[PDB]
């Protein structure tokens, strides 16, 4: 007895609709609960449906069930960043009440951001490392940021942060070596 | 088409499910117990497993005090007790690596709808020899961007740590800060090719350019490695990689 | 309770020697089926009911681990009052009409059995027989003792002579019922 | 003589008119003792010794439970009755009638199903009541009943005896009769 989800991954920008679909094996499962897995953390119930319905909604969340089809479904109407996380759907039966799950599906909300400003900065060394650390910050959600073709050059990641009562959110990516030749001034890429 | 029929319950925790410590790093032969303190009342407990990229595998239910369906326990080093119909242990003789996974709690009023806890991650290492606690440093915001921005990113960096899980917080003036703040979602190998390559992760906090700016506050990146207990024996030439908080601090300045 | 038709749907059983357990449903007074736990199946004692729907023998292993947890409370709550033995009431009959040489079912009904644990076995001609020996499950009562019936095929004939032999704690020595042609 | 504690939780579902009028009751038993109970007609747990009060008194304040208890005659008993029980009703096993002399007449009247059943003896028909007696319906176990009746009577040449029975699954009556020889 399995459940079966997809897609794997799903990228769906702020404020656009995101949908996860799921099918099951056993025609006796009659509750089918939704989970919202951030990282590190535990799986969250999210909604769930029962057999005698086919569908459920609770603010921006929907789930629909098909029993004939055995599918079931998750809708997220317009998107927010704190959407992001990996989401699993899951099925169990009157006599068997233990849960069969999906496999996930890794939800990315790519972010929407106003203002765009570019730039890169460079940060006061610390006393206790080698190291200089380059900051670009401020993109536009779509730029590229490529990992380090230096074995000597670390380069993480972009990441949003979002300051309340700002209402400001901006997009940065960190560069930093203990090289001697090591220059901030394009650390990074483009346009 | 199946007929169904009436479930008894389980007669006579917190308000959510606990699960600690986070993380448990231990080497291949030892033994090790995993804790849940469900929620109060739950007549329903369950253990379930979940791999890197997967979704949680069935292990054990009891109801009450009792076993209700053990099935998915993976062989016989595994067995779990709840004597008491409240708190449940997980017992794993014998770990070997391909034990490894979160474990996590889940607990339910009567059985259907179920709660889970936060998990606890553990790691089954071959040895304990490339055990290396974080180093940390706090980087101090460009005078560029708060020109330009009227804003202040400073950045956390801790490097060399193994294995790969430490928890990452910022702390202003004796409280923990969200807002402003972003980690990546994953560490960097410092050595991509090897396997025993040691971790590296950044994280940064945005703060406007006047609190910056303000030599009375205080700022702290703090990084919660999980390692060996004090209790371990180690023999190597270097401090003992003990689980500790390894943290580097800022001060605002008046400029 | 006034009713035309009564079910259980669930005679969940569960005692402290062994331990063991039984799960049933009955209808009427008539055994559906039982749930051997040992092998975690749904057994029918009669398969012409198998068409009578389906049911998931997991639904029994919970309801037997409610029951292990709730004895054992219970237990305490009634300060460790072990179960009282009763004298079970044996009787043989046959199923129909006896004609020799015309094969019929004689019947063991072993009635007012607590607590639920009897050894039920037949001897011909003070031997003990061993085909054609079937049972029910522990049938429940309004009063909650149980009675179990155990049937035996034969041919009838001059040559043998039957008992029905039952063992139970609330019997001093063997309860042997005898029947003959 | 080992020391034994047994433990019943028994699902009834109580049927009248169809499915027209559904009640449910539950029942929590230590050994022969039912200390707690829930009845749909009462809607809610009670306690029946003293056992049951913290117990009753707990899950009436546990709306989860309470909930589920009285879902439990749209769940589990009309649920049942739809799946199974419906079909079971429609089993009809039609009796046989063996007339045969112990003066007594035995009117067997065995291998039946549902267990409604009347029996009537006449002689030279005119019906007989004064020498008449009757067993019990007897429950055989295997989804059939049987039944005994008896007749008085001091044979005369001449005479004839008839066994008269209905039942659900006969059409007409069964007669069989029984000569002075």
């Amino acid at each position: 007895e399995n459940v079966e989800q997809h897609p794997s991954t799903l990228s769906v920008q702020e404020g656009d609709s995101a949908v996860i679909k799921c099918t099951y094996s056993d025609s006796a499962s009659n509750y089918f609960p939704w989970y919202k897995q951030e990282l590190g953390k535990r799986p969250q119930l999210i909604i769930d449906i029962r057999s005698n319905v086919g569908e459920k909604k609770d603010q921006r969340i929907a789930v629909t069930l098909n029993k004939t089809a055995k599918h079931f479904s998750l809708h997220i109407t317009e998107t927010q960043p704190e959407d992001s996380a990996v989401y699993f759907c899951a099925a169990s039966s009157f006599g068997n009440e233990k849960l069969t799950f999906g496999t996930g599906t890794r939800l990315t909300i790519i972010p929407n951001i106003q203002n765009p400003d570019p730039a890169v900065y460079q940060l006061r060394d610390s006393k206790s490392s080698d190291k200089s650390v380059c900051l670009f910050t401020d993109f536009d959600s779509q730029t590229n940021v490529s990992q380090s073709k230096d074995s000597d050059v670390y380069i993480t990641d972009k990441c949003v942060l979002d300051m309340r009562s700002m209402d400001f959110k901006s997009n940065s990516a960190v560069a930093w070596s203990n090289k001697s030749d090591f220059a901030c001034a394009n650390a990074f890429n483009n346009s | 088409q199946l007929v169904h029929f009436v479930r008894d319950f389980a007669q006579l925790g917190g308000a959510g499910v606990s699960q600690t410590p986070s993380n448990k790093v231990t080497e291949k032969g030892k033994y090790v117990e995993l804790r849940c303190d469900p929620i109060s009342g739950h007549t329903a407990l369950y253990w379930y497993r979940q791999s890197l990229g997967q979704g949680p595998e069935f292990l054990i239910y009891f109801q009450g005090t009792g076993a209700a369906d053990d099935s998915g326990l993976p062989n016989d080093r595994f067995f779990a007790v709840r004597p008491e119909g409240s708190v449940s242990t997980l017992k794993i003789q014998r770990t070997e690596r391909g034990d490894s996974a979160v474990y996590l709690c889940a607990t339910s009023a009567l059985g259907d709808t179920q709660y889970f806890g936060p998990g606890t991650r553990l790691t089954v290492l071959e040895d304990l020899k490339n055990v290396f606690p974080p180093e940390v440093a706090v980087f101090e915001p460009s005078e560029a961007e708060i020109s330009h921005t009227q804003k202040a990113t400073l950045v956390c960096l801790a490097t060399g740590f193994y294995p790969d899980h430490v928890e990452l917080s910022w702390w202003v003036n004796g409280k923990e800060v969200h807002s402003g703040v972003c980690t990546d979602p994953q560490p960097l190998k410092e050595q991509p090719a090897l396997n025993d390559s040691r971790y590296s992760l950044s994280s940064r906090l945005r703060v406007s350019a006047t609190f910056w700016q303000n030599p009375r506050n205080h700022f702290r990146c703090q990084v919660q490695f999980y390692g060996l207990s004090e209790n371990d024996e180690w023999t190597q030439d270097r401090a003992k990689p003990v689980t500790q908080i390894v943290s580097a601090e800022a001060w605002g300045r008046a400029d | 309770i006034v009713a035309d038709h009564v079910a259980s749907c669930g005679v969940n059983l569960y005692q402290f020697y062994g331990p063991s357990g039984q799960y049933t449903h009955e209808f009427d007074g008539d055994e559906q089926f039982y749930v051997d736990l040992e092998r975690k199946e749904t057994a029918w004692r009669w398969p012409e009911f198998s068409k009578f729907g389906g049911f998931d023998p997991q639904g029994a292993l919970r309801n037997m681990a409610v029951a292990k947890h709730n004895l054992n409370i219970m237990i305490k709550r009634y300060n460790s009052t072990a179960a009282t033995n009763e004298v079970p009431e044996v009787t043989v009959f046959s199923k129909s009409p006896v004609t020799l040489g015309q094969p019929n079912t004689l019947i063991c009904l072993v009635d007012n059995i607590f607590p639920p644990v009897v050894n039920i076995t037949w001897l011909s001609n003070g031997q003990s027989v061993t085909e054609g020996v079937s049972e029910t499950s522990f049938l429940s009562k309004s009063d909650h003792s149980f009675f179990k019936i155990s049937y035996l095929t034969f041919l009838p004939s001059a040559d043998e002579i039957y008992d029905c032999k039952v063992e139970h704690w609330g019997l001093d020595q063997p309860l042997l019922k005898h029947w003959e042609p | 003589s080992p020391e034994d504690f047994v433990y019943q939780f028994k699902g009834l579902c109580y049927f009248t008119n169809g499915t027209e009028r559904v009640r449910g009751v539950t029942r929590h038993i230590y050994n022969r003792e039912e200390y707690v109970r829930f009845d749909s007609d009462v809607g809610v747990y009670r306690a029946v010794t003293p056992q049951g009060r913290p117990v009753a008194e707990y899950w009436n304040s546990q709306k989860e439970v309470l909930e589920g208890a009285r879902a439990s005659v749209d769940r589990v008993c009309r649920h049942n009755y739809e799946v199974a029980y419906r079909g079971i009703l429609q089993r009809r096993v039609e009796p046989t009638v063996t007339i045969s002399p112990s003066n007594l007449l035995i009117c067997s009247v065995t291998d039946f199903y549902p267990s409604q059943i009347k029996v009537r003896w006449f002689r030279n028909d005119q019906e007989e009541t004064a020498g008449v007696v009757s067993t019990p319906l007897i429950r055989n176990g295997d989804w059939t009943f049987q039944i005994l009746v008896m007749l008085e009577m001091t044979p005369q040449r001449g005479d004839v005896y008839t066994c008269h029975v209905e039942h659900p699954s006969l059409q007409s009556p069964i007669t069989v009769e029984w000569r002075a020889q």
